[PDB]
RNA sequence: AUGAUGAGGUUAAUAGGUUCGAGGUGGAAGCAUGGUGACAUGUGGAGCUGACGAAUACUAAUCGAUCGAAGACUUAAU
RNA sequence: CGCGAGCUGGGUUCAGAACGUCGUGAGACAGUUCGGUCCCUAUCCGUCGUGGGCGUAGGAAAUUUGAGAGGAGCUGUCCUU
RNA sequence: CAAUGGUAGGAGAGCGUUCUAAGGGCGUUGAAGCAUGAUCGUAAGGACAUGUGGAGCGCUUAGAAGUGAGAAUGCCGGUGUGAGUAGCGAAAGACGGGUGAGAAUCCCGUCCACCGAUUGACUAAGGUUUCCAGAGGAAGGCUCGUCCGCUCUGGGUUAGUC
RNA sequence: CCGAUAGUGAACCAGUACCGUGAGGGAAAGGUGAAAAGCACCCCGGAAGGGGAGUGAAAUAGAACCUGAAACCGUGUGCUU
RNA sequence: UUAAGUUAUUAAGGGCGCACGGUGGAUGCCUUGGCACUAGAAGCCGAUGAAGGACGUUACUAACGACGAUAUGCUUUGGGGA
């Protein structure tokens, strides 16, 4: 696996935060290396969501941050609830994938290959 | 480290300053040379 | 026949601007623009604009349409350098030369 | 640990023979015809 | 180190994911029973499991571009 | 008395101090004694690896002989006769 | 007919630069400088032609000197090489939205993280306008910058009791 | 006698930038054109720049502006490797 | 065709000539300012507040001159001429 030029605690934190944000937005923009490394984490969380039993819920609560989404009509529900009620159904029949990645050109401030990781 | 010139307006104007140079003849001298030189800050 | 466009006192050291100009020397206008816009270097935006001006100059002044243009020759040479200093250790000061560049591009129809 | 002598213009230009930028990996985009980097999304159109 | 070397680019197992397994750890969660409590027992070698083995195109190697022969004389045999 | 732009710095050879001796004295002794700042981002040759170009009378993929070159190269005890 | 290596050094003849006196000249029909050239004398050096250049300058004789540079770890000013190398000055950022010619770097939001006998709040000394609101982006910010202790415009400090 | 590294330290807001606690020390920096006639408009660009058109004898005289050498940096190539 | 022998080509880059650019501020020409003098004035200013400053003063406004609250000036006598 990759280290992302960062320590262990700071990476653990970055990976879980990036996975949460992806789950919120359903497509985000970042650099290749971190997309390649958040792919597995988000894919595994969705797996914890395709079962929905209380054990998997409690276990997926480890990674996701506690965030609130305001849906249409001022309806509110958290990241766990999204994962287990709006994304489990979408991928009940698909047996992998769950994500795609679309390389983009280098950014200006660096030569970093920005990419967009999106939930498929 | 404590370097030199810990600034202080009062002591700056006491040890130096117009009235201090005007207190001794030698003080009167430096004003004399500084005017001969055409200096703008005399004391 | 030949259209001219020049940018002066650009704030990029000439060694660095010339690295990008060593690619668009003698290529077609469209291919040249595609290189600049996709090469991920600092000088590239400033050159894509000198090229743009030349090409516009060509159309508006000579009726030289841009589909047949080639960067006949394109180069860059030194400019009025700005002298600065960096406070280094033990009271010593070293110099920093912020250089500049006089970018030139001429595009031709290959004709007379 | 200091240069014992000057590096002449000949030696200088010789060392930097291999110091150059490569032309980008660009291919034409199938929806718009403008060039794009290969394996990247066209920035003019937004396709594949 | 980079570049090289090597395994692969859909007519595809190259890597990720999914499924199964090896190895590691050691009895998950929730229940029910017993205890005043600190806890214990059954479910259930359970649960988890980075690189390790296999299968599967689910996701990404989609599109395209560049470089690269047409073979000299002379003499001797043929 | 190989090797400090590879290392140490115990001895010795700066400034402090002290004992014995010499000098009226300041000080001194290759007499002791305790303490005492080891800088440098490698241009060239050299050396260890690792690429690109070109030549090998066509352009290539693979297997190669070996002109040379380098590496090893030590030895004990016991038993038998 | 003889002589002609040469350092410390002695002697002699000269070439050049500025200025002055006189004489005689050249110059927008293009002077001095500058650049090029395959030209002339034994040397110091002298011309000629062609370009740039846009006003002064040669020649003869004679006078005077701040008169000739390659070295003084010379002085001043420019530009190299080392090299696209060292360095980028203690630290946790990620992502959505917006702004713009341009965004890892500016504004807003969520999450995360650091301090917390302090990176928090006051108040002295010292600095003086760095304070505030608009606007800008050359320069200064060790990168970028739409941002700022930067620049432009206009503002802001109220005591009988401190 | 000197013509901008000279001649005052100072031809130019100079005993001033600046430096020092202070006595004190102490710079660097002249030249568009005859006339400002200082480049109306158009084109690319956010702007800086530029390219036309026009002013002028001249704009490689366009404000860093007379002449514009050398070091140094480039772009072509005839002959070589 | 095959054997033997011989010789191009190459230029990633480099060298030398040449051409055209930049950078830079030598050189030439120029003078606003200096330097050394000559001849003649003159060779005392202050409590009547000096020499030197600081603040101010304009239609607007920083700097430099000039001026002082009568302030980017007032009066008067003469010179001159839009
Ligand atoms: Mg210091």
């Amino acid at each position: 696996y990759r280290k992302l030029g960062r320590t262990s605690d700071q990476r653990k934190a970055m990976l879980r935060d990036l996975a949460t944000s992806l789950i919120i937005s359903e497509r985000i923009e970042t650099t290749e290396a971190r997309a390649k490394e958040v792919r597995s984490v988000v894919e595994k969380l969705i797996t914890l969501g395709k079962k929905g039993d209380l054990a998997s819920r409690r276990n997926a609560a480890k990674t996701l941050r506690n965030v609130e989404i305001l849906n249409e009509d001022e309806t509110t529900q958290t990241a766990l609830q999204k994962l287990f009620g709006e994304i489990a159904e979408r991928y009940t029949e698909r047996q992998g994938g769950y994500t795609r990645i679309l390389k983009q050109g280098p950014r200006r401030g660096d030569g970093a290959e920005s990419v967009i990781i999106e939930l498929v | 480290v404590k370097r030199t010139y810990q600034p202080n307006k009062r002591k700056h104007s006491k040890v130096h300053g117009f009235r201090k140079r005007m207190s001794t003849k030698n003080g009167r001298k430096v004003l004399a040379r500084r005017r001969r030189k055409g200096r703008k800050v005399l004391s | 026949m030949e259209a001219k466009a020049v940018a002066r006192t650009i704030r990029i050291a000439p060694r660095k601007v010339r690295l990008v100009l060593d690619l668009i020397r003698g290529k077609n206008a469209a291919e040249a623009i595609a290189i600049l816009k996709l090469t991920n270097k600092a000088s590239s935006p400033v050159i894509e604009k000198v090229l743009m001006s030349a090409l516009a100059n060509a159309e508006h002044n000579y009726d030289m349409n841009t589909d047949e243009l080639v960067v006949k020759e394109a180069y860059a040479n030194e400019g009025p350098t700005l002298k600065r200093f960096r406070p280094r250790a033990q009271g010593r000061a070293s110099a920093i030369n912020k250089r500049t560049s006089h970018i030139t591009i001429v595009v031709s129809d290959g004709k007379e | 640990a200091v240069p014992k002598r000057r590096t002449s213009k000949t030696r200088k230009n010789k060392r930097r023979t291999h110091f150059k930028i490569s032309v980008p990996g660009m291919t034409e985009c199938p929806n718009c015809g403008e060039y794009k980097l290969s394996h990247r999304v066209c920035k003019n159109c937004g396709s594949y």
